[PDB]
């Protein structure tokens, strides 16, 4: 007989269509090459990075007025930063915050509380506010002609700002039934970090605290910490900076004047991070969720960009994911390939004088073990052996990341009242470009040496985290014996 | 040894700020002789967005596929002719951008972002992703498997079932293709039918790349040696959609939801308009300026309690409208909420039963939500994409002003009316089994 | 399943030896050259019990190990059968040990897989060489004592700590009784050694599975190892028994050297000083270049190639059946190492001492062409392509 | 290559001629003596081959061994129909290989590595 | 180490069925023929420079030997 011919049996005809698939995909095309690079390369945006001017005025009481003006957008958005939060407060008043911010849109002495309402969506804009552990913010996003009306609004809801005991009961059963698995975790870690220091304590506080705080604690809070020189007005868009100066000099005359700064509190009472780990096991979850975090970094602190340059390095990956397997970060890689983590992400959060960097994770009771080993390899790995490559393409990343937050108006006001609060001054794209191309492999050694190497940790976990490693366990991965 | 944050570094080569009052910028668009349309707009920012648009989806669908424009949704950026899903993925990441992909039932595209500086990286890479991508059986597999996945786990979102419920139930044709493929068509997909489906599909005449921060000048140097050499293939005819109404009713509190079809889409532009308006003034819920003095919200939300959640929502395509109510409520009480749903739709419809000032505080709203949302380059680069695709020609906003100005009182009950006057949608979800029934709902309109 | 009791064997007192020796799937097609693994492993249990038996009437002295085997010969029951019995059993375990090597160097069974199994048989190999070395040393026979002397003469080839290591080795200036008794202990304490390697052996071929003459992914078609391969090789024990019975009740001085039988005089010597017949290549190779030290660095370099053979890569083809070249190069290497051990029992004249120096380099020879021939047939199926 | 082909060389074509008559006796392809266990990219390789194929393969395996274990080769007849050297594995093998190297150039991790044993 | 599946079809006969050891010595002369022609080039490079050796080794000492007779 003869051998049977390459179109006869189904596997030789399927193995010539794979074939023939294989061969129509290996010739490239060099016209669809030219130009991209998959290995990550410095590049110049001096030219790209053009911004309008922020101008930052000064008044005598201490108030800070800083706009971004573009005449050519329809929008603008005028808000109200202040340097106050939970860690300025005591432990009886622990609540006070964030019911102040509840209250805030709720009643005053002309503008009613649906009356106020009323104004703002017939005005059009939307009027937000939130509160962090050490910045308040209080913004309202309208349209160019209504500028003048938000800025009237904010001084009025800031200043002539009257509470309603049936208000105050409203609000407090609100709140009540208000008290987000990760946020549940970052107040455990944050309060097992920071234990008796201000930080730890969460911002909503404790129910019996939130009950007992009626029409005095939320005045005094007031008159304490909205102080001029704590408040900044951000305004961007379509606002001009003059108008922006006479109009808060016109309006916001009946501020609270007091002593107290934030660094003075601070100085009072400083953050101190103390190493230790709490362990929530329900075992009713199908996920397990646990965050490790680290010293970190204040914001004034030349290591802020390197730290910033490290959680990029160290990356986030998610089961949605398009890069998948293949990504440029090596935790990513490494929990793409293996399927350990349902999601991971490097966190790095910095506060006046301390912060937090880390890696906060979520995976299946199975592979907690590997997920941990993996996290913790690769954050020493972060300050053993670092690739000039990685640094490049993680300092390219920060770039892009940092330049596409902006995308509006709105956050152009909350970054310029945010680096305000932080710094001082607003950081310009080329000099913050500068600041990151300064990193380096070595730079990134140095920083994980000073920050990781042999360093304590904090750990909160939740869920079915029976096979999470313990802290000896995590403390002793922390550092490598080979090098 | 750098100094604080605080303290400026050193000496730096900062460029001049730019002025107060930047001139803005006109569209623009060039056609490429295959029928091909690449426009372009400058932005400030130093952020550019690219988008490439088609006018794919479950409408240009066949019953052979059922789940195509899903599944190109997921193999998006993947392992192409040119280069593989590592190269990929390391090219994106190299320059810091992002990819996205949508997929609609009239048109999807592929969105990518990164700085002004990498504009050729970007127009190359989804140039070549959109036009020569390997369609790799493991990579379809692992596609189809974690499709698979996001079924099994997809309830968590009644929303989304309830809105393919009323697309699938109201309609009978090419809109009545559901947007996640179901079991069988999920088998059946490969890709060779991923293929043979972008190949009949991704004709030349289908594709306009727009670009959000991007000078005219550079996209077009980039973008014509990369899809000038493409098939003038003819736009094949739009398929076809004819509405007959129905019920759908699943098993799974409950949720339940209304639609109809005022007829014309985004090319009755005025309408379209008009629609929108109507359903801003409808708003719902579940700070201030987030509707929170609509209507719904003032006479059904908060009047009524035990209703966990009341909106409405509306879905314009090209030549087809559908707008309707969403409500989900505790199982003891759904038919007084259905019953209070059409008595609100039919209040809307008899005119008088609208404020002036109500109407006027819808029109600010929204002006405000479009102004505001046209804000980010994104959506300037996804407006610019699906405004090409669908008038041929990207219209000012002014023409979207002045028509959310000169709508009425006369003209929202006059689509009111033609809303009611439709056939009815249901699709309730949940604990259904003490619902009413499609007629009886049906003979309240 | 595990409600309530089952079948014994997969009870947790027997499921390691169950997994392990009963159900545990071997290929179907393995010819009987696969017996000679559990053939060496009843030698070295033989090889164990009859030391541990003739232990009891042997005494590690000078004036006493050879009236001591002498006493185990004449006056012990069956003592003669015993010693009789460890000797020519330690020929054939290395005999069968050999063949072993061999059978794995024809089928590639050591190539990506079982690395491990490789090292450990080479280790093997070096506490079997050890053991024989120091067994052969105890009964202080003429030719014993000779060739321990020049063995660990051997050791004086380190060109800093080579005396050093000799004379601490000797336990003295010369072999003597001290020589004696360390030989003693190391040669029963080594086979225990052996056994806990000859298990790691075990447990790491386990690991993956069995190569099969084909040298093809066998998982398809697999049998369990107990009713099918327990029988084949109780048939290669017989047979190996009926062989050792040869070699002991008719044959048994043979393979020995007759100057064992004098006792140990270090003031004469014999006129040929040669170790047992089953190092006969390793002291060829030894002698072979001119040199003390650099015969010590060929020893050390075979050695090498050998913990070195796994880990050449590009050996896609397993199996030596379907590479003619790689087959007859096997083959060459067989004759060659056969032409060395017969080289080792010969004087150092002119052609034995030239015919030594080209088989050392054809053994090597071996150990090079067989990467160079996997490299180059990396791309056969690219050539003939049909 | 120049002596690597059965046309330029006759050492060649006799050891192509002797690797045919060896393969056929057993009727498996020369593919099918790549051990999935062996380099982990023959692994990903049949991985990504179709099922068809596959089991094709395993079945030519399964073959081979029973007529090992049989200690008997093919009849004549199906031996004429064997052909092997019609390759199925060494282009996807190519392909898993040039990922891998392009994977290894630009940094990247492995996608598998193979245990200690 | 996992066991693949193969679709076929296995038809075994019971070991008291059929014939033991009749198979052993049957087709001798056919499966000799085959035992040395599959082998004799393997026969030849394992013995042939064993007998090539000891014969040059032989030839060499009796030279040698004849040569020293004075
Ligand atoms: C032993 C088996 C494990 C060997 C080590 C393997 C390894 O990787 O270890 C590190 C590895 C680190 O953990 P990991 O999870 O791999 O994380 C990797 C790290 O991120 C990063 O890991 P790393 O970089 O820190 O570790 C690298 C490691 C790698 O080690 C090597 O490469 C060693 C190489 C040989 C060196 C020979 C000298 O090298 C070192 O630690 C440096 C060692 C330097 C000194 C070597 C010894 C000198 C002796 C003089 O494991 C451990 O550290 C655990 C060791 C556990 C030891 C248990 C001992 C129990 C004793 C019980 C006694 C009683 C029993 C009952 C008696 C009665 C019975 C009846
Ligand atoms: C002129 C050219 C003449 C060329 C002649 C070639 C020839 O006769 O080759 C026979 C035969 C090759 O015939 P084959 O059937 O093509 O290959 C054997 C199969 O691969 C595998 O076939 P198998 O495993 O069924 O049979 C191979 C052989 C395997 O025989 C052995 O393993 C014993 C080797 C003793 C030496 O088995 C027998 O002979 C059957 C009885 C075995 C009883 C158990 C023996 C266990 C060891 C006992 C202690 C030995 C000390 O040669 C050898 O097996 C090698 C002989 C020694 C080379 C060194
Ligand atoms: C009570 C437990 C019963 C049970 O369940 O048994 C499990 C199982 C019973 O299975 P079953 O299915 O219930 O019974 C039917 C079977 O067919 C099992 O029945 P069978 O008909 O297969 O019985 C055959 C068995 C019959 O054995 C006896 O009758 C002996 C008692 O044959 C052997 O034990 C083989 C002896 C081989 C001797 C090799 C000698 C090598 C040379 C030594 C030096 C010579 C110098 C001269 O027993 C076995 O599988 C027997 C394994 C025997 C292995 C013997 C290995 C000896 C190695 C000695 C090395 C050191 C020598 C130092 C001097
Ligand atoms: C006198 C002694 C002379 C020398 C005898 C041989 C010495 C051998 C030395 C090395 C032994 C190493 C251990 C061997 C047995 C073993 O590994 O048993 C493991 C097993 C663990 O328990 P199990 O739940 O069955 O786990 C296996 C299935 N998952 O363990 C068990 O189930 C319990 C086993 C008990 C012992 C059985 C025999
Ligand atoms: C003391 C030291 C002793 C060392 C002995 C080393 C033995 C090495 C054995 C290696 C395996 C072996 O020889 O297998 C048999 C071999 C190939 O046969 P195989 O490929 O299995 O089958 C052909 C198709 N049925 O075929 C042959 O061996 C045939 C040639 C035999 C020549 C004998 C003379
Ligand atoms: C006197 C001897 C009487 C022999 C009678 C049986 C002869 C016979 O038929 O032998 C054939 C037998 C193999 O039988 P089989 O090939 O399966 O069938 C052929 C028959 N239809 O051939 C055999 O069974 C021969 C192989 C087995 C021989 C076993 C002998 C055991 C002797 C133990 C003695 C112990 C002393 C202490
Ligand atoms: C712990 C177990 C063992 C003990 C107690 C032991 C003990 C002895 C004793 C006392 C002798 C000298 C008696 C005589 O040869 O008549 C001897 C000889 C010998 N032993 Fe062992 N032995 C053991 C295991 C082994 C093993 C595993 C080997 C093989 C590697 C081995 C190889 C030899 C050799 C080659 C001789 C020389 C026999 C001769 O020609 O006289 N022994 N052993
Ligand atoms: C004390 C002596 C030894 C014993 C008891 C021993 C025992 C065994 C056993 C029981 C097996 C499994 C059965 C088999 O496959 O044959 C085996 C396999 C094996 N042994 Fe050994 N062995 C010994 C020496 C060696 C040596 C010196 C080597 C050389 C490195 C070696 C290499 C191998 C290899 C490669 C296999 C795998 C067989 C295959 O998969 O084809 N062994 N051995």
């Amino acid at each position: 007989p003869a051998p049977p011919p390459p179109t006869a049996m189904i596997y030789d005809r399927a193995a010539e269509a794979i074939k023939s698939k294989l061969r129509q995909l290996e010739n490239p095309d060099p016209r669809f090459l030219k130009h991209g690079n998959p290995r990550p390369a410095l590049s110049d945006h001096t030219r790209i990075l053009a911004a309008p001017e922020t101008r930052v005025t000064t008044l005598p009481n201490g108030l800070r007025v800083a706009t971004e003006s573009s005449l050519a957008a329809r929008t603008a958005t005028v808000g109200v930063w202040i340097d106050a939060g939970s860690r300025f407060e005591t432990e009886e008043t622990n609540g006070t915050a964030h019911f102040l911010e509840h209250m805030i849109f709720k009643g005053t002495e002309r503008r009613n509380a649906r009356e106020l309402e009323e104004e703002i969506e017939n005005m059009g804009g939307h009027l937000n506010a939130y509160t962090s552990r050490e910045q308040t913010t209080y913004y309202a996003k309208v349209t160019d002609s209504d500028v003048p009306q938000a800025l009237d609004i904010l001084a009025d809801i800031l200043q002539n700002s009257r509470f309603e005991e049936n208000r105050i009961s409203r609000e407090r059963d609100v709140i009540l039934r208000e008290m987000q698995t990760e946020e549940v975790i970052f107040d455990h870690l944050h309060a097992t970090a920071f234990q008796y220091t201000p930080l730890g304590r969460t911002i909503l506080g404790p129910a019996q605290n939130i009950k007992t705080i009626t029409k005095a604690h939320l005045q005094s809070y007031i008159q304490t910490h909205y102080t001029a020189p704590r408040m900044v007005i951000a305004a961007s868009g379509a606002v001009k900076h003059e108008d922006i100066v006479e109009q808060v000099k016109k309006l916001f005359t009946k501020l609270s004047t007091d002593a107290t700064t934030t660094a003075q509190l601070v100085a009072k009472e400083p953050a101190i991070f103390t190493g230790s780990e709490v362990r929530m096991l329900d075992d009713d979850i199908p996920l397990a969720q646990f965050a490790v975090a680290f010293e970190g970094a204040s914001w004034k602190d030349p290591d802020s960009i390197a730290l910033m340059v490290m959680q990029a390095m160290l990356g986030s990956w998610n089961k949605t994911a398009g890069g998948g397997k293949h990504m440029g970060s090596e935790l990513a890689q490494r929990v793409g390939i293996n399927e350990v983590a349902e999601s991971i992400m490097a966190f790095n959060t910095n506060y006046k004088d301390t912060g937090l960097f880390g890696v906060y994770a979520v995976a299946k009771p199975d592979c907690l073990d590997d997920l941990s080993y993996a996290i913790m390899q690769e954050t020493t790995k972060l300050v053993y052996r670092v690739s000039e490559d990685d640094v490049t393409r993680a300092c390219n990343q920060l770039k892009s990341s940092l330049l596409l937050h902006i995308d509006g108006t709105s956050p152009v006001a909350e970054d310029i009242g945010r680096q305000l609060l932080t710094y001082g001054r607003r950081i310009p794209f080329a000099e913050l470009f500068a600041r990151i191309d300064a990193v380096d492999a070595s730079t990134i050694k140095r920083v994980a040496n000073r920050f990781i190497y042999d360093k304590d940790v904090a750990i909160a976990a939740m869920g079915p985290i029976q096979r999470l490693p313990d802290y000896n366990w995590f403390r002793r991965r922390t550092y490598w014996n080979r090098y | 040894s750098l100094p604080s944050l605080d303290i400026p570094l050193g000496g730096v080569v900062l460029p001049d700020p730019l002025p107060d009052s930047v001139e803005q910028s006109k569209t623009k668009i060039t056609t490429l002789s295959n029928g091909l349309k690449i426009a372009s707009e400058t932005s400030p920012n130093p952020a550019a967005s690219i988008g490439l648009y088609l006018d794919c989806g479950s409408i240009y669908e066949t019953p052979f596929s059922s789940g195509a424009s899903h599944l190109l949704e997921r193999m998006a950026f993947k392992s192409t002719t040119n280069r593989s899903h590592f190269r990929i993925v390391r090219e994106v990441e190299a320059i810091g951008g992002n990819i996205g992909a949508s997929a609609s039932r009239e048109q999807m595209g592929y969105t990518f972002d990164a700085l002004k500086t990498y504009v050729p990286q970007m127009v190359e890479l989804l140039v070549d992703c959109v036009r020569n991508p390997a369609f790799l059986d493991w990579e379809v597999n692992e596609e189809l498997r974690k499709v698979k996945a996001e079924l099994g786990e997809l309830s968590n979102n009644p929303q989304g079932l309830l809105l393919e419920a009323i697309h699938s139930a109201g309609y009978s044709g090419a809109l009545a293709y559901p947007l996640l493929a179901p079991e069988a068509a999920l088998n059946r997909l490969d890709g060779p039918s991923l293929e043979e489906f972008v190949a009949e599909n991704y004709t030349a005449p289908r594709m306009v790349l727009a670009a959000a921060g991007v000078e005219h000048e550079e996209l077009v140097s980039i973008a014509e040696p990369l899809l000038s050499d493409l098939p003038n293939v003819p736009r094949p005819d739009e398929p076809k959609s004819v509405y007959v109404g129905g019920d759908f009713r699943r098993h799974g509190g409950t949720h339940v939801a209304l639609a109809f079809e005022v007829p014309g889409g985004w090319h009755k532009e005025k309408d379209a308009i008009v629609l929108t308006v109507l359903q801003m003034l409808m708003g719902g819920g579940g700070g201030p300026g987030k509707g929170m003095h609509s209507r719904l919200y003032l006479r059904v939300l908060n009047e009524y309690q035990q209703i966990q959640s009341f909106s409405a929502f509306n879905s314009i395509f090209n030549n087809t409208g559908l707008f309707g109510i969403y409500a989900s409520t505790s199982p003891d009480f759904a038919p007084k909420a259905v019953d209070i749903a059409a008595k609100e739709l039919i209040a809307i419809a008899s005119p008088g039963q609208v404020t002036q000032v109500q109407l006027d505080r819808a029109k600010k709203s929204t002006k405000s939500a479009v102004l505001m949302n046209l804000e980010s380059r994104m959506i300037a680069s996804e407006d610019i994409g699906r405004q090409i695709l669908t008038y041929g020609e990207r219209k000012p906003l002014e023409q979207f002003l002045k028509a959310v100005d000169e709508i009425t009182l006369n003209d929202i009950t006059k689509i009111s009316q033609k809303i009611i006057s439709s056939p009815l949608t249901m699709a309730s979800y949940g604990d259904v089994l003490s619902v009413p029934s499609y007629e009886s709902v049906n003979r309240k309109f | 399943i595990r409600n309530q009791r089952f079948s014994l064997l997969k009870e947790p007192i027997s499921s390691t030896l169950n997994q392990h020796l009963i159900d545990y799937p071997t290929p179907s097609n393995l010819s009987y050259w696969w017996g000679f693994g559990s053939l060496a492993g009843i030698c070295l249990v033989i090889q164990i019990v009859t030391g541990v038996f003739l232990a009891m009437h042997y005494t590690p002295h000078v004036d006493l190990a050879f009236n001591s085997v002498e006493h185990v010969m004449r006056d012990v029951e069956g003592g003669w059968l015993l010693r009789y019995m460890h000797a020519n059993g330690a020929s054939m375990f290395f005999i069968v040990v050999y063949l072993h090597i061999f059978r794995g160097l024809y089928y590639a069974s050591y190539s990506s897989p079982r690395e491990f199994v490789w090292c450990l048989g080479v280790v093997i190999f070096l506490l079997m060489i050890v053991t024989a070395f120091t067994g052969y040393v105890l009964p202080w026979g003429q030719m014993s004592f000779w060739g321990a002397t020049v063995i660990t003469s051997l050791a004086s080839a380190i060109p800093v700590v080579g005396d050093t290591i000799v004379t601490w080795l000797w336990g003295g200036f010369s072999v003597d009784n001290a020589t004696l008794n360390r030989f003693f202990s190391l040669h029963y304490l080594l086979p225990f050694l052996l056994v806990g390697a000859s298990l790691l052996h075990l447990a790491a071929l386990h690991q993956y599975g069995s190569n099969n003459p084909l040298g093809v992914h066998s998982e398809m078609d697999q049998i369990s190892f107990y009713p099918y391969f327990y029988v084949k090789d109780l048939v290669g024990w017989v047979a190996f028994a009926i062989f050792f019975s040869i070699w002991i009740f008719y044959a048994p001085n043979v393979l020995g050297h007759p100057d064992n039988y004098i006792p140990a005089n270090p003031m004469s010597t014999p006129p040929h000083i040669v170790p047992e017949w089953y190092f006969l290549p390793i002291y060829a190779i030894l002698r072979s270049i001119p040199d003390k030290s650099g015969g010590v660095a060929a020893i050390a370099l075979v050695f090498i190639c050998l913990l070195a053979l796994p880990f050449f890569k590009s050996m896609y083809v397993r199996s030596s059946s379907f590479r003619p070249i790689y087959q007859g190069i096997f083959w060459l290497l067989l004759a060659d190492c056969l032409l060395l051990g017969w080289i080792g029992c010969q004087p150092v004249e002119a052609p034995f001492v030239t015919i030594g120096q080209i088989s050392s380099f054809v053994f090597f020879l071996f150990f090079a062409i067989t990467p160079i021939l996997g490299r180059v047939g990396r791309g056969i199926p690219n050539s003939y392509t049909t | 290559q120049s002596f690597l082909d059965p046309k330029k060389n006759w050492l060649a074509a006799q050891h192509m001629k002797s690797l045919v008559k060896r393969l056929s006796k057993y009727g498996l392809r020369y593919d099918d003596l790549y051990d999935p266990y062996y380099d982990l990219d023959v692994k990903e390789a049949l991985n990504r081959l179709p099922k068809e194929v596959v089991d094709a393969r395993h079945a030519r395996l399964k073959r081979a061994i029973d007529l090992s274990m049989k200690h008997e080769y093919l009849p004549e007849d199906l031996q004429a129909m064997q052909t092997p050297f019609r390759g199925y594995l060494q282009d996807m093998l190519a392909l898993v290989k040039r990922e891998r190297a392009e994977r290894e150039a630009l940094g990247g991790l492995p996608l598998y590595q193979r245990s200690i044993p | 180490k996992q066991i693949v599946p193969v679709k076929s079809v296995i038809y075994a006969l019971s070991p008291f069925q059929q014939k033991v050891m009749t198979g052993l010595w049957k087709d001798l002369p056919t499966k000799i023929h085959h035992k040395v022609s599959e082998n004799w080039i393997s026969a030849t490079l394992l013995l042939g420079p064993l007998v090539g050796t000891y014969a040059y080794v032989q030839n060499y000492l009796e030279k040698e030997k004849l040569h020293h007779r004075y």
